[PDB]
């Protein structure tokens, strides 16, 4: 009969009406299943050994995926339904949440022989990657509300992923000075929701999925690490006190995250080479936070 | 009338106690006198007093167990219980030949089985007459052959006339309800009714 | 915005006739909840063939028969006779599968409904497909 | 629930075999499922014993099949003590991995059947699987 | 039969065997332990005991049925001292290295019969399996 | 404790032979097994009856009740 | 529990006469827990011996001198006296027991009782059986 | 239903004398608790013995002396004079032990507690058994 490989799939993102196949994709991880209710009526009577379980619900499903970055920059748009205004190729951190429940997607994972798994009512809840002297990867978390298994599909042939830029060193920038001794500069995105459970008494004897949900909040953050380097004796520049605001870049040949105003701490570990690792968000009244997206030639 | 059970409807598991508090009810008139010594008067009569906790209901078992509540509460008798921990068929035999002599009052009793009975009824269980409903409770027991002399906790209520039966066996509490007034169940999403649980008080 | 799931695979049992009735359904979405309503099957005709492989040239293994059950309630049945289930079983694949040697690959199977009339539109429509299996029988 | 219909049978040598079916339609609307039967009517089974599945295989045995308590709807398929030893005498030398008694003797399927009771002939098949004779040692 | 219910008999060397049974149908959907012992009125019960598990063995011994109990149920199964002494004789010397005492004779089976006037044959199979014998040295 | 119990007699033959396991419903096989795993329990627990009789002693817990039985298995 | 149940070893001591003890009750489990009622051993004799191996051709070192010391009650005795013992010890195994190095085998045992009566009920069980072993001393 | 611990181990002091009692009750457990009386060790009579060895022709390394102290109280005291405590420290295994060179073996003992009279059973039993050690001293 058919089995079917990890190898031999194809990830297609159904968003208004389109398919995004999403191409380049080095890893993802999913899993599917259930909500039981299982209680031991044991009595005086009866002390019992068999329990009464019935299964009534759905548990949500947890699915990753790892996209490498792409000429097409089809990637953007998990920051574009995840929240985030666009203005020509740049997304912007609002303000404020835009409205109360997230962008609901559906999601198709297609195999061979017409064999599929349908997630429905998906939501993206985190995007991070790492800029390191290794290829970035943007790894980005979904949760589904319902999944099921369907014969025919949604196949993105046209829209997909393009070829994966090539590796560029990351630099991190105050203005346009540059920060020595960078090590692994690690950005975080997430749009924490929250499913909203209204299973009632007129789904007894029914499975129940979850199906709305709102956002509690969103933010951007960033955890730079660098090597302790100081250039004189008490310098000002570099040293561990604390920055309430101050202008900060990850840039790099292809994206740059942009905190206008950033709110910087610091931590110092006695390691074989003295390490300091900064802790960088944006402060109450900063501008939006930038993430610019390059294919080529900027 | 018979509140039902897994003994009476073995289709309904979900009936069945939980747990079951048996209180005992004397009201006393106390006094703590100024020497030290504690004077108590027994003057109201002893009531066997019954909490039953059901463990999660399900629909159909809570709509024959809220039915048979209120026939209770419809036709105004009372409600037979049987509790299952003093269930141990101790004594095997027919009763009907056994002679309680006429004229007796307290917690001794003096019962002839004319050598019919078979087992011996240990402290700590169950014992009610034929006639009279009230439920008594063994606390000794010596017997010279065949005649049984029996210490229950509660004084006969009434005097034995001759002809009341020993009930060893299948003793059931002529009891009320406590909870009439207000009984609410509750529905969860999950499909079962949670929290049911009686106040039983034994009357008379 | 959901899914159909046009592909559909049939598995039918050697010397019994198979029977199979679909029923078309208007739906909608609307402020009250969903009206459905039967959609009535007025010279509407269904047409189904099996061949052996999706390439052309395949040999046409059999075809099915058609009828209309219920136009108000819009029931169709689409099925085939004993004999037409025996034709099948014969054309089958003779490669076995353990676990269930009863199930053999008979091919694939297509069934187009459509409404032709002086003044209706030539319009066909593929409303299902797959591939059908056969449960081998011995009785008979 | 799905289905169900693969049982395999295991008969035993120089001993007449009778199987008692309690046709039954329960239905899982209500939480207790009911508990109707199905009313045997214008009902008859056949069921033939052939090895294997090829086409052109030589019959091994035929049920007998028997109705009775039709309103209560059980029935009876069954066969004598000499469709047994004919069954036995056509088994395979090969023994079954979990029981070194049965030996394969070929594949059987049960057909229900409505003979114009609405004027329609709807037969379908009720179960399948393989037919196992169990070697005797008291014969 | 029941196969999955195979149960070894262990008969002692120089000891006489007895094993007997109880046939009490039950049916505890109105109450537990309801259990009705069957009648075993114009029933019975034989077996046969043979080396190997095939056709051509050469027979061991034949049990001495019996019926303890008319319409009581209690059947009972067994065979002499010196029918146990021949197992014994017949029995195979491939003794377990940490099982020393027991040792394989043969396969058993026992078919259970009706032979009421107004009825016809009703053979069925009881019991299967194997016969161990168990060493002895007091005699 | 010096002198004991030791099972001359009752003891375990040779290990069983290695046969391949398979999950079954009614007889139709269940395709592509991997581990088929059983679990089988008696929750029971201690009643802890340590009491002012045992002071200046060493209690050691001597009954217990069955919480409960179950059969359990992962395919 | 085929053969489980009615096994257990006896250790007899050197330069000690053994005797052991047996109190046969008939013990009600299935119909009630917590009941149990001696045997009537009347006309219940018993006999056993003990042999240096399980083959055929055995040599008998030993042999139980068997005694209902209570007809009633349920209460025997099987019991050898000290040359047996001393024949038992000569005749053993020189291979010591690791976890007890003053056990050594000897051989094996069985027990029969024969309920010969006027009743025709003369059957016969085998209630004991297992290994014997030798337990050295110094002592003398 | 709990074992008993007949194997016990004595330590000796060179040039001391040894003294060990031992005390025989009765015991039950019925309704009322457990009810303890000291056996009447009326007729009985200890002997125990030291060898090197548990091997058959073991040299015997000294002997006990056994006495009965009370009777009505159930003690018996078994010990040996400071005479044969020497003795068996000339005949201890002169193989030390790190960590402690005091203590050497000295060998195996047993002890049989016997009643023999005409109306008697002659029965014995080996009440205890184990190894002997020795405590080297200095002084004398």
């Amino acid at each position: 009969m058919f089995y079917s490989l990890m190898r031999e799939s194809k990830i297609v993102i159904e968003y208004d009406g389109r398919g995004y196949h999403f191409d380049a994709l080095s890893n993802y991880d999913a899993s599917t299943s259930f909500q039981e209710f299982k209680t031991l009526r044991r009595t005086i009577h009866n002390r019992t050994n068999y329990a009464d379980s019935i299964i009534n619900a759905q548990d949500p499903s947890s699915i990753s995926l790892a996209i490498n970055f792409s000429t097409t920059l089809i990637e953007s748009n998990f920051f574009d339904w995840m929240g985030f205004t666009r203005e020509g190729n740049s997304l912007f951190l609002p303000r404020n949440t835009p409205n109360i429940e997230p962008i609901m997607f559906n999601m198709y994972i297609i195999n061979h022989n017409n064999s599929c798994i349908y997630f429905e009512n998906c939501y993206v809840s985190t995007v991070d990657f790492s800029l390191d002297k290794s290829i970035p990867i943007l790894n980005v978390g979904i949760e589904s509300g319902k999944f099921s298994e369907v014969s025919t599909f949604r196949d993105g042939y046209t829209i997909t992923q393009g070829e994966v830029l090539p590796y560029s060193a990351p630099a991190v920038y105050t203005n346009s000075s540059p920060l020595p001794a960078l090590i692994s500069a690690s950005m975080s995105f997430q749009q924490q929701c929250s499913w909203r459970e209204d299973r009632n008494i007129f789904d007894i004897n029914k499975i129940y999925t979850n199906k709305r949900a709102y956002v509690n909040e969103m933010n951007a953050s960033a955890t730079l690490a660098f090597y302790y380097v100081k250039r004189l004796v008490g310098d000002k520049f570099l040293n561990l006190d604390p920055e309430t605001r101050t202008p900060l870049i990850i840039k790099n040949k292809y994206v740059s995250i942009t905190f206008p105003l950033a709110r910087i701490s610091k931590r110092l570990n006695f390691s074989d080479l003295y390490q300091v690792e900064y802790d960088v968000i944006p402060t109450a009244d900063s501008d939006p936070v930038e993430i610019n997206f390059f294919g080529e030639r900027k | 009338m018979r509140l039902p059970d897994p003994y009476t409807n073995p289709e309904y598991p979900g009936l069945g106690f939980e747990s079951v508090n048996l209180v005992d009810n004397d009201p006393m008139i106390r006094d703590e006198l100024p020497n030290g010594k504690v004077k108590e008067v027994k003057i109201s009569a002893q009531y066997w007093g019954i909490n039953i906790s059901y463990p999660e209901l399900f629909p159909d078992e809570y709509a024959f167990l809220d039915s048979r509540l209120l026939e209770y509460k419809r036709t105004g008798d009372y409600l037979d219980v049987l509790l299952p921990q003093y269930e141990a068929f101790r004594v095997r035999g027919d009763t009907k030949s056994v002679t309680i002599p006429a004229g007796q009052k307290g917690s001794q009793i003096i019962l002839n089985t004319n050598g019919t009975l078979t087992g011996q009824p240990k402290a700590g269980d169950l014992f009610k007459l034929s006639t009279h409903p009230k439920v008594y409770k063994i606390t000794n027991f010596s017997s010279s052959g065949n005649v049984w002399n029996i210490s229950l906790y509660p004084d006969l209520f009434i005097t034995t006339t001759g002809s009341e039966k020993p009930v060893f066996n299948g003793i059931l509490f002529r009891t009320k309800l406590m909870n009439g007034d207000s009984f609410g169940s509750t529905l969860n999403n999950n499909g079962t009714y949670s929290g049911i649980s009686l106040s039983l008080r034994e009357s008379l | 915005m959901s899914t159909e799931n046009r592909v559909i695979d049939l598995v039918v049992d050697e010397n019994v006739p198979y029977g199979l009735l679909m029923q078309f359904m208007d739906v909608d979405d609307s402020v009250y909840p969903s009206t459905s309503k039967p959609v009535d099957l007025t010279d509407f005709s269904l047409r189904g063939s099996i061949k052996s492989s999706l390439e052309d040239g395949a040999e046409t293994v059999a075809s099915f028969t058609t009828a209309i059950v219920d136009a108000a309630q819009g029931v169709a049945s689409i099925s085939l006779p004993v004999s037409a289930v025996t034709t099948i079983a014969s054309k089958a694949s003779k490669e076995r599968d353990r676990y269930n040697p009863r199930q053999r690959l008979a091919g694939y199977y297509d069934v187009i409904i459509t409404r032709t009339a002086v003044g209706s539109a030539a319009s066909s429509f593929r409303i299902m497909e797959g591939k059908v299996y056969i449960s081998d029988g011995v009785t008979q």
